[PDB]
């Protein structure tokens, strides 16, 4: 998924307030953030196929 | 422009004055004429279009026994129906007025040109009277009444440069061919008055004020600005979408912020 890319980012927004409410900055690391979070919540040797 | 034709029955230049246009075994197919991309003036654009038609001929029609007088489509600028005589019915000089006036389409019977998927029509100064009507095709029948007048041969009526005279009658004949053999397809029309070649210039079709080329097409200036429409500048990241626009930022259909011509 195109994470942390401001040129090809996603768009989650409502309809009445059509303003895009997701902003992705090129200077953040979403995938490494998920890596560290997931490693903190539980050990990494578990193989979760989903 | 009639890719396929049977071999000719006679190689000699024609001697009979028409009396019915007929090309035996004529098969017609649609082409895709394309000029190289680049900034051109209109004279050289028409020259490239004619060269492209010649190339489309050389690709398959030349090897397929086409008489080389059957180049169906041509882009020209001459006013063919000029300097003719109302009584003689042919152009007095024996040649055509080699002066450019406006881009013109010359079509053999069974031939057509299709502008429905191209705005090059705006470059030629040919526009439909109903620009929103689906399909803009100039067929041969759409040019009815725009028959190109045939050329009064000097050899037949040679009193013009003889015996101190310029006036003569009933020896008037049209050029049935040219200097280099190839024919003009000069025939007698359905209202078999003076013979005229079957070429149906779009200029002449428009100039006759009755119908068809006036009530369907339009003669305007060639407008070599490219015929480009409007340009939509958009700033999705600093402007609330105008009324009627949805917020589509991460795509090319962003709300239009600034309207401007090209």
């Amino acid at each position: 998924l195109y994470h942390d890319s401001g040129v090809c980012s996603g768009t989650l927004n409502s309809e009445r307030s059509g303003m895009n409410v997701v902003v992705e900055l090129p200077d953040r690391n979403t995938e490494l953030s998920y890596q560290y979070m997931l490693a903190d919540m539980m050990s990494r040797h578990h193989y979760f196929a989903l | 422009m009639m890719w396929k034709r049977d071999p000719p029955t006679s190689t000699a230049p024609p001697s009979a004055v028409g009396s019915g246009y007929s090309v035996p075994g004529a098969q017609y197919k649609w082409y895709d004429l394309t000029v190289p991309e680049g900034n051109y003036a209109l004279c050289e654009l028409i020259d490239l279009l004619n060269e492209g038609i010649v190339q489309l001929y050389l690709s398959e029609g030349r090897q397929n026994n086409v008489q080389k007088s059957d180049i169906g489509v041509k882009f020209d600028t001459r006013n063919f129906g000029l300097l003719r005589d109302p009584v003689t019915g042919l152009v007095t000089p024996g040649t055509y007025v080699y002066k450019g006036y406006h881009p013109d389409i010359v079509l053999l019977p069974g031939c057509a040109i299709d502008f429905t998927y191209s705005r090059l029509s705006l470059l030629l100064g040919i526009g439909k009277r109903e620009p929103y009507s689906k399909g803009f095709v100039i067929t041969y029948e759409d040019l009815q009444g725009g028959d190109i007048p045939a050329l009064l041969d000097l050899d037949s009526v040679d009193v013009n440069d003889a015996d101190g005279e310029v006036i003569e009658l009933d020896n008037a004949a049209p050029l049935l061919h040219d200097s280099a053999g190839v024919s003009y397809n000069v025939i007698y029309d359905q209202v078999t008055g003076k013979p005229v070649t079957a070429y149906r210039s779009w200029m002449l079709a428009y100039n006759v004020p009755n119908s068809q080329a006036n009530q369907t097409t339009l003669l305007t200036v060639p407008d070599m600005a490219g015929g480009i429409g409007a340009m939509y500048t958009s700033l999705p990241d600093t402007f609330i979408a105008p009324t009627g626009f949805k917020e589509d930022n991460t795509t090319n259909l962003c709300p239009v912020v600034g309207m401007n011509l090209f």
